[PDB]
């Protein structure tokens, strides 16, 4: 009679709990900075001299007269393009590990140019979104990476061609996140399209959208994993950051994903559909 | 890092009725505090068509609505009509004479404007004028539906600053009457002009009914449902701080504040110009000028509530300036307000976690990450059977300043809490703590409203 | 006296126009709708809700994208010489775009500083360009790999309304790219080279090539995409009743350095 | 399109004669207006060496110094020495106790402060105090030339092949409440230093000769030449950005007479088109601006000009037609233009040859004049620069008397006021150039402060 009171019942998470990655690679930095200053007010104005001189290199930073670099400028054309008088190696706490924004920013700089110069042979970087994506070999050509999930070998088409013409490469924004006294770096997946692997795409919206049919929880889980491969192995003259892998997070209570499959009629709409 | 999942947030109904879920709270309990007799008057503006289907709906929706997803009914609920088992005890009725019509000769006027801004200043013109008279003459209503036929919406909203947003300025125009409007496309009777409209726009009628009625209860001025707190003493208020940039002038940015108390009710104040870091982006206060803001929000709440707050929570989408929180700081001190707490709620952080299946982290997940605290607003819901949503949910980043009292435990189940004052739908899912969610929809309104002119402060307005 | 090249070439614009009202407020936001229709072009304008063009919208997919009952054919004068600021906007927008159709063959369009290139066809590879100088057939390297450097010739195309008519404008550059596509990550070194090619004689002669591939571009071929609706026509030469003695190739000693070496 | 090519404008130099060139006519003529006795008394500011320096450069130019050019000898002339063949017909002279030494402590103080900011506000405290203790005491200077060592100049001029603050802008806009303005000097070759960004690494003596000596008798307070051409006035209306605030920007006024000397205005705070960019003014305070800056003219020269004409490089928006209108009533200027003066039109004419179309080449545009301010320069015999030079594209408003042939040779010889080198070929004309200058110093100094308006101070 009149309108069913449900009585509100629900299948409750399971007690036994379970385990998440979080997207964070811990960053182990080198103990020592080196800092000088510069007759340049930015990077970007000592560009031309730095290149007058052999074994070009781009992983360092000038803002307001101001340089940083992990390594010694003195050692390679930089040597031009700073005050040599001033140069000094300080302890990198006092540069990476204070209040000031202008540190702050600075060292977030010289870790993202740092990071793009060891990734280089499998990664080109967009200053448009500030893009880290797989870079084509070959024109309209598609290729492949692989990386270790867990104890598991797999790989992933991570530049992948298609025609009647788009390239589609795997993607990350790569942030830098400092908390308490240690710095890490973000791995935020994502995807960039080429006409042909290369030339940028004269339109994105036509393909953005079906980017949006691809953020699904197990889809992103292994591009995080993915990038955490490439760039934990990037860090084995050595590289000058090495990263870390952070333990599970637990979590006390987990979804009830074996009985949602049976009772819940979207949970096929949970995964990720490649078209 | 340790990691937490908060339980759902408890509501309270009539009768210190608790549920976590607003309509089956409301079906179990009934709204906070009904009076015999509650009724609310509900003009209408429409064409004779768009008013018959309203009409239609209403008498529709108070016989009762048959769920099309028995498979989710938690998500998909009966609606359980007007009558005996009326969930917000109060009658919804459209008096006679408080209908006013738009003539065919009036939607051709409109459609016929080739240029976009010309035509929604034709129309925002001719219905404020319509909204006056309604609200002047002796109808009073106290919820007004705007039901616009559908070539008329058509026309009004663009489909997915350089153009004038119809909804945005007619709530400026129209801020100054007492009685909220509720705009609506008339075949779904869900809201229109607040979002682009889909070009091939083309069962879920329960949920409709619910959330309309529901929204049309919050613009009447009654409250259905408070946040259950931890002492029925510790009152707490929140204040959100939001700003937002003029598109005339020197297109200066201006202050806005948010105050919302545990019964979902929200006052808005407009305080100074704001200064701003580079090349007018970065918009802050001067210690000064957020002092004078909290002040004046301190003000507002005490004007309208009858216990003074034993805490305000102080949010804010951009980090405190020293200057911010020099001037709260000053502000909060001379209140006698116990207890306070500032909190940066980052809307887009890049930080996850990913757990291993294809359903996405639970609703209240919290993560503490040394000091910022990590908040999953959105994700499976035990309660619905399901994730609501088909894009994974991105979480809220607490970053809570050094001069709070609380712990980032306590500031992230109030932020998880504030999502469910929701005056948009009945589904208690949503991403951003009221306030904050707050602060983009009232600076939409206000960048149409010349600056330095008195704006009032009741939110349902705005809504 | 003697006689100088303007860098402009008059636009012929169709004595037509098509306006309508569309759904979408600007174009970016119709182009899912545009591609998922097929028989796509791109060579018109979306702008507060109005759409404009040259050709007619409902012979293409750009049917799916303007309200078909307002679509409107009116005289050209009305959006593209008028004083309203809306109207200027739109019909630059709408040239520019129609200038990247009809060159599509030759050239690449950047967002950033509005600026077409030679494009080039093999990776790392170099080309060349064949024109008409005048009535002698020539060629430039329009594409020029060093070996790694790609300079591709540019130009700034702009468009200026002189009393009632328009103008195309050729403002010759040069843009670099790695690979002969890739955008070069710090190309502040090479900028500073394109400096020394800043010298009368060398930029009259990219003025010339461009002038060339420009009018060609409105060339109607028999038996030859759409045929192309804009045409372009040189001026007449600037007659200066005062020249320069060039002929201070003996008294001035910086003589040689008026003339550009391209390194 | 017609072209005209105009003859270089005419300048006059002492007792009616006239000349194209300002050395040249300096040479035969002397200035506009000597007295007999005339002296400038130049104060100096610099190291021990850097003193002993100057004082022998000055000592040298007085004897002569010969061309180091002779094959073009009009663009590298001789400078004929400060006797009996003296150009300016005046003394140049450091009196006893008009100089002050900085210290090579003091040098190393500014050059080890590791960040920029600070070292230029340290060098700014510094050098102020010793340029108002040379002001408020018995030296009297009509001119300081401030000559800093090699490496404090490193220290404080950034090198190129709102970030951050430049020295000279700082240290003009804290002095300009003096009234003896200073000339920043490089202490090898004597150019202009801090102007522009220095080159990474560090012989025309006579021009340094003639450039330095011109600049010291223009800041000196002295005309040395007059435009040959009832009086006319050209006001230049700019607009800057602050940095710090709201990043408002404000207007400024820069008006010229035909003798080169600049009254400098600031006015109210401007509108903004989109997003904080593209300044205007509304009518009434465009009528201000220009109330104002007639006030000023008037308040100095007890009568107002006949003609003014008023250059903006952003086209006039119809509020700021209207109040310039409404000022010139107020004013009973009988005669009037307005002139949108674009200054990177992509607009170019190409002669067939290597060097560029003559200086003075115009071509009337329907409504618009392409306009050669640099170029091929028969005095010189050379076009004096490197890059093919870049036409001005002139853009009178409906609201003008004056025809777009007059007004352009109006803006050439506007071009030939040059408080920076004895070069006449210069790209801008006088009040377009000086709004750059003026709003680099006024955006350090606070808006609602009263700023003088001496162009002296500002050059
Ligand atoms: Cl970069
Ligand atoms: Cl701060
Ligand atoms: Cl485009």
């Amino acid at each position: 009679s009149g309108w069913e009171l449900q009585p509100g019942v629900f299948l409750p998470p399971l007690n036994k709990g379970e385990d998440a990655i979080i997207n964070l690679l811990r960053i182990r930095l080198p103990d020592e900075i080196f800092i000088s200053t510069s007759p340049f007010g930015s990077g970007r104005d000592a560009v031309p001299e730095l290149v007058k001189h052999g074994n070009v290199r781009f992983d360092w930073v000038i803002r307001k007269r101001r340089f940083v670099s992990f390594f010694d400028p003195r050692e390679y054309g930089t040597r031009a393009i700073v005050d040599l008088d001033q140069v000094e190696a300080v302890d990198t706490k006092l540069i990476a590990f204070n209040d000031e924004q202008d540190d702050l920013n600075d060292t977030m700089d010289l870790l993202r140019r740092t990071v793009e110069r060891q990734t280089a042979t499998q990664l080109s970087f967009l200053r448009k979104d500030r893009l880290f994506h797989f870079k084509a070999v070959g024109v309209g050509k598609s290729r492949s990476y692989r990386y270790m999930s867990n104890v598991n070998e797999t790989s992933a088409k991570v530049v992948s061609a298609y025609s009647s013409g788009y390239v589609r490469h795997h993607a990350a924004r790569l942030r830098f996140e400092r908390l308490a006294d240690e710095w890490f770096l973000v791995i935020d997946p994502d995807f960039h399209f080429t006409t042909d692997g290369f030339q940028p795409h004269r339109y994105p919206e036509a393909l953005l959208a079906g980017k949006k049919r691809l953020e699904r929880n197990a889809a992103v889980r292994g591009q995080v994993t993915m990038w955490q491969h490439l760039l934990v192995e990037s860090g084995k003259p050595a590289p000058l950051l090495q990263f870390e892998r952070l333990p599970v997070i637990q979590l006390s209570q987990a979804v009830p994903e074996s009985s949602w499959n049976r009772t819940d009629p979207r949970a096929k709409e949970m995964e990720a559909q490649d078209l | 890092f340790k990691a937490h999942v908060f339980d759902e947030p408890m509501l309270e109904f009539g009768d210190g009725g608790q549920h976590c879920d607003p309509r089956q709270g409301l079906r179990e309990h009934g709204p906070l505090q009904p009076r015999s007799g509650d009724v609310i008057r509900v003009g209408v503006i429409g064409t004779d068509d768009t008013v018959a289907g309203f009409t239609e709906f209403l008498a529709e929706t108070g016989r009762g609505i048959e769920s099309g997803n028995k498979q989710l009914i938690n998500l998909n609920p009966d609606f359980p009509g007007l009558g005996n088992q009326n969930p917000f005890r109060c009658k919804f009725e459209v008096p006679d004479g408080a209908t006013v019509t738009i003539s065919r000769r009036q939607v051709n006027d409109i459609t016929g404007i080739g240029r976009h801004d010309e035509a929604v200043r034709h129309a925002v013109e001719l219905i404020s004028s319509q909204l006056s008279a309604l609200v002047e003459g002796s109808a009073k209503p106290d919820v007004i539906v705007l039901a616009l036929p559908i070539p008329l919406i058509e026309k009004l909203v663009n489909a997915k600053g350089d153009m004038l947003n119809f909804r945005d300025l007619l709530k400026a125009k129209t801020l100054h009457l007492p009685v909220p409007t509720q705009i609506v496309w008339p075949d779904t009777w869900d809201d229109a002009a607040k979002i682009p409209r889909k070009i091939k726009r083309d069962q879920v009628k329960a949920t409709r009914a619910w959330n309309l009625l529901n929204a049309l209860f919050y613009k009447a001025g009654k409250v259905p449902w408070r946040l259950l707190p931890d002492q029925a003493e510790y009152r707490t208020s929140f204040l959100g701080i939001g700003f937002y940039r003029d598109l005339d002038g020197q297109q200066l940015w201006t202050s806005t504040a948010q105050m919302f108390d545990e019964r979902g009710r929200g006052l808005i104040l407009r305080g100074a110009r704001a200064q701003t870091e580079t090349r007018g982006r970065h918009p802050y206060l001067t210690a000064k000028d957020a002092e004078d803001l909290v002040v004046q929000s301190i003000a507002a709440y005490k004007a309208h509530h009858r216990h003074v707050p034993a805490r305000l929570v102080v949010l804010k989408t951009s980090r405190f300036r020293s200057e911010e929180a020099e001037g709260i700081d000053a502000a909060l001190g001379k209140s006698g307000i116990e207890m306070s707490d500032l909190v940066w709620v980052q809307e887009s952080s890049p930080i996850a976690i990913f757990r291993d299946g294809n359903y996405p982290v639970l609703r209240g997940t919290f993560v503490d990450l040394d000091g910022k605290g990590l908040l999953y607003t959105r994700g499976s819901v035990p309660f619905y059977g399901t994730f609501p949503g088909l894009r994974v949910p991105r979480p809220l980043l607490l970053v809570p300043h050094e001069n709070s009292d609380s712990t980032i435990l306590t500031l992230a189940k109030d932020v998880l809490a504030l999502t469910k004052v929701n005056w948009n739908t009945t589904q208690f899912d949503q991403k951003l703590p009221a306030p904050i969610k707050a602060a983009r929809e009232v600076g939409r309104i206000l960048k149409h409203v010349e600056f330095g002119t008195a704006v009032s402060s009741d939110f349902r307005r705005y809504t």
